[PDB]
């Protein structure tokens, strides 16, 4: 709700438009018992390897498994395991 | 030489699926050529390729050699593309069980767990872990369990020297364990079987007929179709066993009471009694009665003008109703129910992904007060790919360069504590008064 | 085909297939076949591959049982080459009620009797029983899927507005409020008539609201459609 910042972000429009693919946002529950927003960098190789058709098939299979046969285990544990396996696959695909 | 070897291995790893499709194409061509075979008596039986051109036999030999080469390089490409992920998953599971459960310190694997007994071979090797990126697993286990179990004993267990803990001024066992992990992988076993059949195809060309079964593994639509058979496969096997038991009961009844009706001989000089012993009558009922359209009554003697006519009619009618009508309907209903269950599972996935967030679980009706608010929330606020990219960013970053939030999430991630993921809360929900 | 019907009158027999295009009920019935038509073609191909495998086994091991000749003067061996045996298995074995075992020589009193019995039984189970059940199940699943799609349309149209997406429970606090909202406030035909009114009107005669919507319409920007908001929701304190 600040208008001076809106008058300040106008010269930065091209700069902010350049880094829009590379600027990642997540939300966490921080140490002060509040929801915090975390800004980080996404590399271009990660973007290219994430959009491969086999990675998309792996993601949709993971979502299917979590929705249907995802019981008796924490969903975030399964999500972190999927993330670790996908990160390893993407790094291996970048190596070769 | 090493550069060319690395380039060759990376080329085989990159084009694994293309080589698999090429193998399928070559197998189809080989079987199309095999369709032109015939049997000649010039006793001795000779298999001769009938052909008006004279080109298909050198083509068949060339295609057999090509198919064997493609199968071998497919196995090599599998070893350089999919084996690292399998070893990564196994090593990660071993490390988590070792650190957060004490698999070889506090507890022990059961006698029914072959995986734990095999994975006991890898913990003391210096190469472990090789694909898993956490290289402080042994130090963490030692620091966690040395207060109550002794640092020297665990250091000897984890293959760590006593002087290696402080500064103190070819691993054959690991590769044997890795080969044991690889040889128990289903896809590697399938490719090894494929290569074995390709090698046997030179001994006899009709061994190339097995590779057509690769269409069941190559096309996703065929896998989806065969999932209607493998969904209730246990019920199908149990239904076939129940059919065998029921046919055995009918065999017992027929062998005790209806032996005179099982003469399958045209001439009266030599009879062909099919029910003079239980084994022959059971084989006759299982092989002839089940495949018959109207049951066992189609294939035995007519019961009219007999003292046991009504018993035979009840026998034939109940065989037709219980076996032909009901059990085959159970099989078909199991297949159709598999189709419906798979469709319902896909619709459940679609509804769950459309109605609530995957991360926080809040429904779309809360977010949709803002125009296209749920799409904005799932594409920008709680995007799954952003969480994957953040974990990738945290792992590939030095711990001394971590900020406060990154250090907080990293410490909670190393303890497998997922309280930093928002659950039932979001940025819009917390600052609803200030943003609104 | 109508022109060819003068060359030969039986070319007018094709036009009866127009009943598949003329009646909506027949199109709905044939939609149960064309819904999973790709799966049907793949199932027929899988059946062809399996029958080819059985043909390979029979041509290698069971050639003596494929004599279809009544007299011994001249045999009629159906499996002395792979092409004839494959045609025999695809044309005779599949259409037979009990499989290939109905139409070849009886295997009793033979060294290969048990192998022949296993061959016939697995041909009957895998081809006659399972693959035709897959075809029939695909048709029945097509019926059920079309019915479920229609019920999903009915539930979605009954439970929320097409324009703003607000559910009926918010509007139904007023008696028959959701019917009033979907017939008067956010009627789809009214939006169609408004676009028709805007297109057929001179731009110099546009009012302020009409100019606003026209400018947003020429840029393909649909932010003027209300999303999650309505007239009752915005003025809830003043109207209530
Ligand atoms: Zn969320
Ligand atoms: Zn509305």
């Amino acid at each position: 709700n600040d208008s001076r910042l809106k008058c300040l972000l106008d010269p930065a429009g091209s700069v902010l438009n350049y880094f829009e693919p590379y600027l990642g946002r997540i939300e966490i529950m921080g140490g002060a018992k509040k929801i915090e927003r975390v800004y980080f960098e996404i590399s271009e190789s990660s973007r290219t390897q994430w959009e491969k058709p086999q990675v998309k098939e792996s993601k949709r299979q993971f979502i299917f498994d979590v929705v249907n046969e995802g019981g008796e285990q924490e969903k975030m544990e399964l999500f972190v395991n999927f993330c670790e396996d996908t990160i390893f696959e993407m790094q291996l695909a970048s190596q070769i | 030489l090493e550069i060319y070897q690395t380039k060759l291995l990376h080329y085989l790893a990159r084009n694994f699926y293309n080589l698999r499709f090429l193998a399928l194409f070559v197998a189809f061509a080989i079987n199309f050529i095999l369709l032109f075979y015939k049997v000649t008596e010039e006793a001795m039986v000779f298999f001769v390729l009938q052909e008006s051109t004279g080109y298909m036999a050198p083509a068949l030999r060339a295609l057999a050699i090509i198919h064997t080469v493609i199968s071998l390089v497919c196995v090599v490409g599998y070893y350089c593309l999919k084996v690292p992920l399998v070893v990564f998953k196994r090593e990660k599971e071993i490390a988590r069980k070792l650190e957060f459960d004490g698999l070889y310190i506090t507890e022990q694997p059961s006698e029914d767990d072959i995986k734990g007994q095999w994975d006991r071979l890898v913990i003391n090797t210096p190469s472990f872990p090789n694909n898993y990126w956490d290289k402080f697993v042994k130090r963490k286990v030692i620091n966690k369990y040395g207060d109550l179990y002794g640092a020297e004993r665990i250091a000897e267990l984890l293959g760590l020297d006593k002087n290696a803990l402080d500064f103190s001024p070819i691993d054959m066992k690991y590769h044997i364990w890795k080969l044991g992990v690889v040889f128990t992988d289903n896809s590697f076993l399938y490719l090894a079987w494929y290569t074995t059949m390709s090698v046997l195809g030179h001994y006899n060309n009709f061994f190339f007929a097995a590779h057509l079964l690769d269409i069941a593994m190559g096309f996703k639509t065929l896998r989806t179709i065969l999932s209607s058979v493998t969904h209730n496969g246990k019920q199908l096997v149990l239904t076939v066993g129940l059919l065998a038991v029921v046919v055995y009961l009918y065999t017992v009844v027929a062998f005790n009471f209806f032996r005179k009706f099982y003469n399958k001989s045209e001439d009266d000089d030599e009879p062909d009694m099919k029910c003079d012993d239980m084994m022959t009558c059971y084989l006759f009922h299982m092989y002839v009665g089940v495949r018959a359209g109207g049951g066992i009554g189609d294939e035995i003697e007519d019961p009219a003008g007999d003292p046991y006519e009504m018993y035979r009619i009840v026998f034939d009618i109940t065989f037709f109703f219980f076996v032909i009508v009901i059990l085959l309907a159970i099989i078909q209903g199991l297949i159709i129910d598999a189709f419906g269950e798979l469709r319902d599972q896909q619709e459940q996935v679609r509804e769950d992904m459309e109605t609530k967030c995957f991360i926080c679980g809040i429904g779309n009706d809360y977010f949709d007060t803002t125009p296209h608010g749920f799409e904005t929330h799932t594409l920008q606020e709680h995007n799954l790919a952003n969480y994957l990219f953040f974990l990738m960013y945290l792992i590939n970053k030095d711990e001394t360069e971590h900020t406060g939030q990154e250090s907080y999430v990293w410490k909670m991630y190393q303890e497998r504590c997922w309280d930093f993921f928002p659950a039932g809360d979001c940025f819009r929900k917390q600052y609803e008064d200030q943003l609104g």
